[PDB]
């Protein structure tokens, strides 16, 4: 039963990245101001925060099994910090242009970064953060990268060139390129995590969200209702819903069978930029970052 | 820059 409760919300500078820790009740936010924050959303006290840089930090993920966070910023750098001590673990120039998105492999010591330099890069932390591969082919900014959780030897990249490319690690060309028909670009791509559907979802400045069958490459559905750029759309990992967020200031919760909107939320933090869902669905938590702060919600 | 914000 959908019963949305605000578990914790705080104001800050614009939140561009956000992520949940899988075992501590913590959320990481990465800010346009160069600051990152880790909050305990149950006690409502900061665990740790760092002034990383003076440029925006658009991307940040926990790497829980190593006690790290990894972040990427407009100064072209990837940094990794130990969240227990604050210590900086590594600091390197990853691309010659902004970093939009970082994904962490669930099982292997790999990280993907996607950038305005038109590539995705694969880094290996068990090989001194060596660059192991550069995936070339996109023709505008790479806005989003995400591993297929059912087969993390493959990953999807979403691009302002209006395509999604799906790639295999260790192979230089995409397995396939999806021509989205989202003419203003793709801001975000996400996989449905369960084995019953081979689905991906994309979000666009053209105000649409689209569901794809990645076996047949067909568009299964198009979800309309947002009134400004759609920054993200994801499938909830346990509940039968899709969650999206937009520069129109709303989050929307859509029924994932009927693709109809169930609930529209204006949390009143202005434009929405990023999303995370709790990996194990603890309290069905989701969190979103906005112009004016973040919010952590229990969906029921 | 596109997508500056």
């Amino acid at each position: 039963k959908l019963d949305i409760k605000k578990t914790f919300s705080n104001r800050s500078d614009r939140v561009k990245g956000i992520d949940f820790h899988p075992t501590e009740p913590w959320v990481l936010t990465t800010l346009y101001s160069g600051r990152v924050e880790i909050w305990n959303y149950e006690t409502q006290v900061e665990v740790r925060s760092i002034q990383v840089t003076e440029t925006p930090v658009r991307a940040g993920k926990f790497i829980a099994r190593k006690n790290w966070i990894i972040v990427g910023s407009d100064d072209f750098r990837i940094r990794v910090f130990n969240y227990n001590t604050g210590e900086k673990v590594v600091d390197f120039e990853a691309h010659p242009d902004y970093i939009r998105s970082i994904a962490v492999h669930p099982t292997k010591p790999y990280v993907l970064s996607g950038s305005d330099d038109l590539t995705v890069k694969l880094w290996n932390w068990e090989n001194n953060w060596a660059l192991e591969q550069t995936f070339e082919g996109h023709e505008h900014f790479v806005m989003c990268v995400a591993f297929n959780p059912k087969d993390p030897s493959t990953f999807a990249s979403g691009c302002l060139d209006r395509t999604v490319k799906v790639w295999s690690l260790g192979q230089s060309t995409p397995n396939f390129t999806l021509t989205t028909g989202q003419e203003r670009g793709v801001n975000y791509v996400d996989y449905y995590p369960l084995p019953d559907k081979p689905y991906m979802i994309t979000a666009s400045d053209d105000l649409t969200i689209k569901i794809w069958d990645y076996q047949t490459k067909s568009c299964v559905a198009t979800l309309e209702g947002h009134m400004s750029n759609v920054s993200f759309a994801v499938f909830h990992p346990t509940l039968p819903i899709i969650i999206s967020g937009s520069e129109d200031g709303t989050l929307k919760i859509w029924n994932s069978s009927t693709y109809k909107v169930e609930k529209t939320l204006n949390v009143g933090l202005e434009r929405s930029w990023c999303i995370a869902t709790h990996p194990t669905g603890r309290k069905n938590y989701i969190a979103s970052g906005f112009d004016n702060g973040f919010t952590v919600l229990s969906l029921g | 820059k596109e997508k500056s914000d």
